[PDB]
RNA sequence: CUGCAUGGCUGUCGUCAGCUCGUGUUGUGAAAUGUUGGGUUAAGUCCCGCAACGAGCGCAACCCUUAUCCUUUGUUGCCAG
RNA sequence: AAGGCGGCCCCCUGGACGAAGACUGACGCUCAGGUGCGAAAGCGUGGGGAGCAAACAGGAUUAGAUACCCUGGUAGUCCACGCCGUAAACGAUGUCGACUUGGAGGUUGUGCCCUUGAGGCGUGGCUUCCGGAGCUAACGCGUUAAGUCGACCGCCUGGGGA
RNA sequence: GGCGUAAAGCGCACGCAGGCGGUUUGUUAAGUCAGAUGUGAAAUCCCCGGGCUCAACCUGGGAACUGCAUCUGAUACUGG
């Protein structure tokens, strides 16, 4: 029912008296393809357990985005610690023009045509954070008309 | 419930104006003795509203979990909880009761098993060793979660006393999506609570009236 | 640190011996070595017959060997020529006559010898050690074992540097002498060297 | 020949009291919490308190021997009447 | 204004703040180049020299000890008038203006209330410590912002070489 | 795009040139905006077509050349 993507697997370490202890971290995203997205981060001593933890984490932790038949409503900007993200709707037939970490998020979101660009840090975790936060702050025209209390043509 | 029982129970008395929280400026009538005075005409309709939705939750067969662990108010809460066929938390709130239900349900399984062997098992195989420990550990289990032993699953509403002393349970309920009903004293913040009721919380008569009225209204919830 | 052999430390407490004969120091060494020869045989000709334990017992002047097995049909064979073709040669090796009995192990997934043999047989078939280990553990734990832990060691996956990798599950109190601990060892001879496998299975106390 | 390709076995820190995990929670993250705090113990031993709740390998017990008594049997061992 | 300023008295003199009014009527803010002020050490000329003390000498310590420690000790430290123009000259945070939840203090004015005390209720200036939103890579900052904004100026563009 | 700690706030101030300018009314029309006219060579780029068996290539018409000058209007904002 939901599409799942594995974005990053990293090996991290922690020193003890005996020596170094290695662990694996997995960052994944899951979506339904019609405007629901979640990201998940997992850690484990072994990789498949880490990936399963991240998928379990991301089946919860899922937000809604209001799409316009496969593309955004307007140009959006998202920001997290080091990552700045600019996304912009495109015409039919452009495809997802985005970086490696944005591409999975926008693919499993159900978006089909955007032009995106990453500035600053392209650390995958923060880039996924910023893309999610820039998608969630994007508003549909009917909610703008509800805000302003007037449902004029511009819908 | 109306205005004058709430005055003479001392619902209007706040904490000192040193320890106030800004977010509850709207529910503050004034100050005397450098003591906040809680606004009472604000308390009455939102209390009634909380009571109404508690009733409706009650008759759709909702499980309600009273929370109060103050030494001076928790016996009133056991009183009110089993007077109205509901559940209570009177001793220390285990961090993770709701978000980590999968793990604490083994604690309640342990509690149930060693109580069925307690005296309708009637083993009294003593070992030289195990009265002193098995009995004391049943005590340790039932004083902290003996009020939750019959819940089975996640509750349907949180009734809170003194939201600041009970921030862990409130944030747990906010993550899990359970409604929170809290008496909000002048020093606590109301943003985790979805049904705010400003009143006094340190006096035992305010608490008595609160849970008397709520126990009543859920008893006539289960009445339907 | 180095551990005590968990079967040896429990001999006479909860675990019995694999040989139950008496002898003076006159015939002790030859009894012992002819037992070694019979055991070496009943190891190496019943290789793929899943034998777990060989109990040798010597009444007055003759032997009886009890073979614990998971697959009794192959060591009892087609109407029973095969225990004949075994005792005719075990009486040959031990010089005295012989008798053979065959006991069945009904759950071959709760015996450390069979589980070790399984994991080494898979390791010699070029299978990823992780899958062997985890399947052994989950099969042993889904049949009522109170605990298990497996450990493989030595050039895993053809690496140049040998490693020791172990997987535990349940409860294995090796310091409790009451503990029913079934332990065994096996070795897989691959194209990169020997790989050692150890298996502990805990079934209960007393 | 290569223990610097390995299995098995052994020494060592050290019989030192420690070493971790699941779920939850906190942090963008490496990670943290639990395992810290007040007492106590030979001991992460135990009790209180506590965003933690539980579990595993260790500690302790279960094993052998020595120190007291009782019952049974009585030679090849014993000698009170 | 910054550098800085500490017995008491007198003379000359700059700024700040408050009360209630009166007056002028945008006369304002910032500022490249320019000008002025600018710790300590140092330099020039002339005085002064108690204490302290670079250099220097001796005694120790040490493998050595051009040091740390001890006994001495000159320039200098002090005054007048010139020069120098640099400091971790730091809040490592340019100036000016507006806006945005709180708490506890210090100091200096002023208004009102039985001034009944070393009482209570207000309203200005300057200042210290916590901390909310927000911001930040984090640490932290947080109405005296590193928050939200405007005007002008200075500066940065990998580490060495420098 | 930055300048508390990563490179980066002059040691501090005064101040000329320069940049910037509270509020109201009137006036002007310099900035600004609208329209028109002249010009912005052809070729090149782009659109719609046409010819070489297709393509490259060649070619018809348009669009564009974001600019400048002049004339006529607008007066909210900036300037006088
Ligand atoms: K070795
Ligand atoms: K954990
Ligand atoms: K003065
Ligand atoms: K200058
Ligand atoms: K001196
Ligand atoms: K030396
Ligand atoms: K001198
Ligand atoms: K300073
Ligand atoms: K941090
Ligand atoms: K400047
Ligand atoms: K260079
Ligand atoms: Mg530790
Ligand atoms: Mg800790
Ligand atoms: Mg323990
Ligand atoms: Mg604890
Ligand atoms: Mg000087
Ligand atoms: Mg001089
Ligand atoms: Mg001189
Ligand atoms: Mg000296
Ligand atoms: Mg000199
Ligand atoms: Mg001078
Ligand atoms: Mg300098
Ligand atoms: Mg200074
Ligand atoms: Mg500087
Ligand atoms: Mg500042
Ligand atoms: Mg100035
Ligand atoms: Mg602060
Ligand atoms: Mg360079
Ligand atoms: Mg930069
Ligand atoms: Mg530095
Ligand atoms: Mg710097
Ligand atoms: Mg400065
Ligand atoms: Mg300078
Ligand atoms: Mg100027
Ligand atoms: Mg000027
Ligand atoms: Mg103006
Ligand atoms: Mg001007
Ligand atoms: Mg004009
Ligand atoms: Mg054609
Ligand atoms: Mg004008």
């Amino acid at each position: 029912e939901l599409q799942e993507k594995l974005i990053a697997v990293n090996r991290v370490s922690k020193t003890v008296k005996g020596g170094r202890i290695f662990s694996f971290t997995a960052l994944t995203v899951v979506g339904d393809g019609n405007g629901r997205v979640g990201f998940g981060y997992g850690k484990a001593r072994e990789v498949p357990a880490a990936i399963q933890k991240a998928m379990e984490k991301a089946r919860r932790n899922m937000i809604n985005v209001a799409l316009n038949n496969g593309t955004l409503q307007h140009p959006v900007k998202g920001v997290h610690t080091g990552s700045r993200v600019f996304m912009q709707p495109a015409s039919e037939g452009t495809g997802i023009i985005a970086g490696g970490a944005m591409r999975a998020v926008l693919e499993v979101a159900g978006v089909h045509n955007v032009l995106a660009k990453a500035y600053g840090s392209t650390n995958p975790i923060n880039v996924v954070r910023a893309t999610i936060d820039g998608l969630e702050n994007m508003n549909s025209p009917e909610m703008v008309a509800a805000k302003r209390g007037k449902s004029v043509e511009e819908i | 419930v109306s205005m004058r029982d709430m005055l003479k129970a001392g619902v209007h008395f706040g904490h000192q104006t040193r320890y106030w929280n800004p977010k509850m400026k709207p529910f503050i009538f004034g100050a005397r003795n450098k003591v906040h005075i809680i606004n009472l005409e604000k308390t009455v309709p939102m209390f009634n509203e909380a009571l109404a939705e508690l009733n409706k939750i009650a008759s759709r067969k909702g499980k309600i979990l009273f929370v109060g662990t103050k030494r001076a108010a928790s016996e009133a809460v056991k009183d009110a909880a089993l007077s109205c066929d509901q559940f209570f938390v009177n001793h220390r709130w285990l961090g993770g009761m709701l978000t980590n239900w999968k793990t604490v349900r083994q604690s309640i399984k342990r509690l149930k098993d060693l109580e069925t062997q307690s005296q309708d098992g009637t083993f009294d195989k003593l070992t030289k060793k195990e009265a002193l420990m098995r009995t004391r550990e049943l005590e340790k289990l039932e004083n902290s979660l003996g009020g939750i032993k019959d819940m089975g699953g996640l509750p349907d509403a949180l009734f809170v006393i003194d939201a600041d002393h009970e921030h862990i349970a409130i944030k747990e309920a906010n993550n899990l999506g359970i409604p929170v009903f809290a008496i909000v004293d002048t020093n606590s913040d109301p943003d985790g609570v979805d049904f705010v009721i400003p009143g006094n919380d340190d006096a035992i008569r305010a608490v008595t009236l609160y849970l008397g009225a709520v126990a009543a209204t859920v008893r006539e919830g289960r009445s339907q | 640190g180095q551990k005590v052999h968990p079967n040896g430390i429990r001999l006479g407490i909860v675990k019995p011996w694999n040989s139950t004969w008496f002898a003076n120091t006159k015939e002790f060494a030859d009894n012992l070595d002819s037992d070694f020869k019979v055991r070496q045989y009943l190891t190496k000709e019943l290789a793929k017959a899943s034998v777990s334990r060989i109990v040798i017992e010597r009444p007055a002047k003759s032997i009886r060997v009890t073979i614990h097995t998971a697959r009794p049909g192959i060591v009892i064979g087609k109407k029973g020529e095969d225990v004949e073709k075994l005792r005719k040669v075990v009486a040959d090796i031990a010089g005295v006559p012989a008798q053979i009995n065959i006991a069945e192990v009904r759950k071959p997934e709760l015996d450390a010898k069979l589980v070790a043999d399984s994991i080494t047989s898979q390791l010699e078939r070029r299978v990823m050690f992780r899958r062997a280990m985890k399947r052994a553990v989950q099969n042993a734990m889904r049949l009522g074992a109170k605990g298990i832990k497996v450990e493989v060691s030595g050039r895993l996956g053809g690496a140049e540097i040998a490693r020791t990798e172990w997987y535990r599950e349940g409860r294995v109190p090796l310091h409790t002498l009451r503990a029913d601990i079934d332990y065994n060892t096996s070795e897989a001879h691959t194209t990169y060297g020997v790989i050692g496998v150890k298996v502990w299975i805990f079934k209960g106390e007393i």
